[PDB]
RNA sequence: UCCUAAGGUAGCGAAAUUCCUUGUCGGGUAAGUUCCGACCUGCACGAAAAGCGUAACGACCGGAGCGCUGUCUCGGCGAGG
RNA sequence: CGCAGUGAACAGGCUCUGGCGACUGUUUACCAAAAACACAGCUCUCUGCGAACUCGUAAGAGGAGGUAUAGGGAGCGACGC
RNA sequence: CGAGCUAGCCCUGGCCAGGGUGAAGCUGGGGUGAGACCCAGUGGAGGCCCGAACCGGUGGGGGAUGCAAACCCCUCGGAUG
RNA sequence: GUGAAAUGCGCAGAUACCGGGAGGAACGCCGAUGGCGAAGGCAGCCACCUGGUCCACCCGUGACGCUGAGGCGCGAAAGCGUGGGGAGCAAACCGGAUUAGAUACCCGGGUAGUCCACGCCCUAAACGAUGCGCGCUAGGUCUCUGGGUCUCCUGGGGGCCGAAGCU
RNA sequence: GCCGCGGUAAUACGGAGGGCGCGAGCGUUACCCGGAUUCACUGGGCGUAAAGGGCGUGUAGGCGGCCUGGGGCGUCCCAUGUG
């Protein structure tokens, strides 16, 4: 899985402010993180289609997020996707 | 993995090819053990005896080794798999630690790098030669001895296997790659792992020629030749055989068994 | 109802298979014993001596056009051996 | 500027529609090149290895320095259904 | 007695003017969550196409005490297998 | 074996019993008017990878929401393609019965298929025959699952009886 | 016209007597609106009547919690031109 560790060491490395837990920025770079744990996981196992479910319902939140984020501010919008690598 | 071609031609449509992953980073052969220059040649004191056989790309022949007993614990870490020419399944070069070096058949899961080791010792795993007693009752295993120190006969076509099925006394209950059932000594050794390149099977060879490259020549039936010519030859247009199917030599080539009766390898066969 | 070991399915069908036959209807033409599309009482198709189709291929065999012509109406003149 | 510019020479006539064979190929040297044989592919069958099978009185050799995903025999002959 | 013709196989050599078509793979872009895929550009595949040599022998004419005991002419098939 | 039979198997030694072995499919009891899943659907045991969900703490973001033409994915069984498997069961198919007839119902066999992989197919009484999200409008009864300074109170889910209302 | 009438006692056919309507007219056929809240904005629905998409994911679009100001396009009012 995700541990602990490795769980933290993004939000405190993504944060607005030490102690920011949620924000845009942040809940963005959990599931970019899951995602891609995910991703990985489906591609070996390609006939798990119930997890593929949650990967579709993930892959939203993050866009219907990151759309936010870009209407607010178009400044730490590039931040993030950048220092992230998205936008496919 | 069998590459398929588009139809840019016809003939290229139905022909497949193998995938080549298989073996990589290894073709020219080993100068040094591998060749002997292989004898193309179709039949015996002048005469044909297999009819239809000739042609085909001019060939070197890779030496392999069918008996493994020799480098009793000595181990070798396997240096590259390679294309045969001369068999449907790839070989792999292995150079002993003993310095010396040989070519065997294969088996499935095999990778360079591993090493592998022949002896009643031997871990239980790909690529490791072992008297028959010595492997475990259930896992299957192939370049099978027949009787002991003779070398290696069985299930070495491309992805073949035998399955130890039993024990008994001296002798071990074996599957064979046909289905039949026979023991087989103790001391006959076998390499454990079945034998790879199994997608073989599935090659389209895809038109006549390419039949002809491996030196394959065409094959005339019966009727359509006449009565001097073979059994079923003859016949005003068109024929029925006309009963009941036979060779050039006559016999019967439906359903009449042909092995001899009274052969002492019976009592070892059950299937 | 009688016989058989069991009585021809799918699909094809006047066919390289139809004797009667130039079957009969339709198409094509001024006029078509050939051709093409149909209908079956299939003398005597039919499933791996395959059944029915099939793009592409063919110095393979059939039937139409268009172009063009000494093939022809019908022959004439000329060159050379 | 000519009647004319691939100005001489080398240099495809095209179309519609059947039958057969899928295909490039092979054949009756010297009357038949095809709807014949071959063919990739489909099925049946034999063969456990001193294989079956073939040549040979034998020794021997082919099979095969192969081993059932491999070898012999037989039939149908891409593909679709 | 013959395989100095012809048929097959084995060993070792040599040959295929020049045109055309442009598979896969790469590269690039586009695409998506990742993909599939689509686009150019490159590339150079094939019992691929036109067509000499070379191999053949389709149709017609000629020859028929022949140039010839199978020849000549026009035409035609293959031409990296 | 049936309704009673017959086909069928058996003195060539069956059925019934014992021991040794092979192989494939499905997981008894627990098991329920139970649980999980968006649906189809998911059941022996173990380990790994992985989805959704619920409770509590009121910590963070600060309306970042709902729905969704088209697109995209999943989609029982049957069926299709290539290859593997094949014990049991079983369309077709064949035998015996019954019957006027019996291309059925019952019996004896039996091929695909049922299973594995990989790729297609895209349907259904795919049914709660009830699209999704939210707010509001008596309670009673039993049940699964969480949280509490645990005769009880609170949250999430599954049934039954029913206020108002609707029909 | 629709439901239907006529099989020996027909208020439904045909004639007759009488009667109702309208009248230089009266009937038929065709076609438009109406009745038809029977395409429903006004003004209909989909558990079983015809009607929930097999189920998700999301594009365009539709729609949008509480509070404070800036604008005033929608929106409302006034005059005036035109109509």
């Amino acid at each position: 899985p995700i541990t602990k560790e490795e769980k933290q060491k993004v939000i405190q490395e993504f944060a607005r402010f030490p102690g920011d837990t949620g924000s845009t920025e942040v809940q963005v770079a959990l599931l970019t993180l899951r995602i891609n744990r995910l991703s990985e996981h489906l591609k070996v196992h390609k006939k798990d289609h119930h997890s593929h479910r949650g990967l579709l319902m993930m892959v939203g939140q993050r866009r219907r997020l990151l759309r936010y984020l870009q209407r607010e501010d178009p400044e730490r919008y590039r931040a993030l996707i950048e220092k992230l690598g998205i936008r496919g | 993995a069998v590459k398929k071609f588009k139809p840019y031609t016809p003939s290229r449509r139905f022909m497949t090819v193998a995938d080549f992953s298989e073996i990589t980073k290894t073709e020219p052969e080993k100068s040094l053990v591998k060749p002997l220059k292989k004898t193309g040649g179709r039949n015996n004191q002048g005469r044909i005896t297999v009819r239809f056989r000739g042609g085909g790309h001019k060939r070197l022949y890779r030496i392999i080794d069918f008996k493994r007993w020799d480098k009793v614990g000595i181990p070798a870490k396997v240096a590259a798999i390679e294309y045969d020419p001369n068999r449907s399944a790839r070989i792999a070069l292995l150079h002993y630690v003993d310095g010396e070096k040989r070519y065997i058949i294969a088996p499935d899961g095999l990778q360079v790098g591993q090493q592998v080791v022949a002896g009643p010792d031997a871990p239980i795993q790909v690529g490791n030669a072992l008297p028959l007693r010595f492997i475990p009752v259930g896992t299957v295993v192939h370049a099978v001895e027949l009787e002991p120190k003779k070398g290696a006969k069985l299930a070495r076509a491309a992805g073949t296997s035998a399955q130890i099925q039993g024990r008994e006394g001296d002798y071990v209950i074996l599957r064979l790659p046909s289905g039949e059932l026979r023991k087989v000594h103790g001391e006959c050794y076998a390499t454990v792992g079945a034998v790879g390149n199994a997608d073989h099977k599935n090659i389209v060879l895809g038109k006549a020629g390419r039949s002809r490259w491996l030196g394959r020549r065409p094959h005339v039936r019966g009727a359509a030749m006449n009565p001097v010519d073979h059994p079923h030859g003859g016949g005003e247009g068109r024929a029925p055989r006309g009963r009941p199917p036979a060779s050039p030599w006559g016999w019967q080539t439906k359903g009449l068994k042909t092995r001899k009766r009274r052969k002492p390898s019976s009592r070892f066969i059950i299937a």
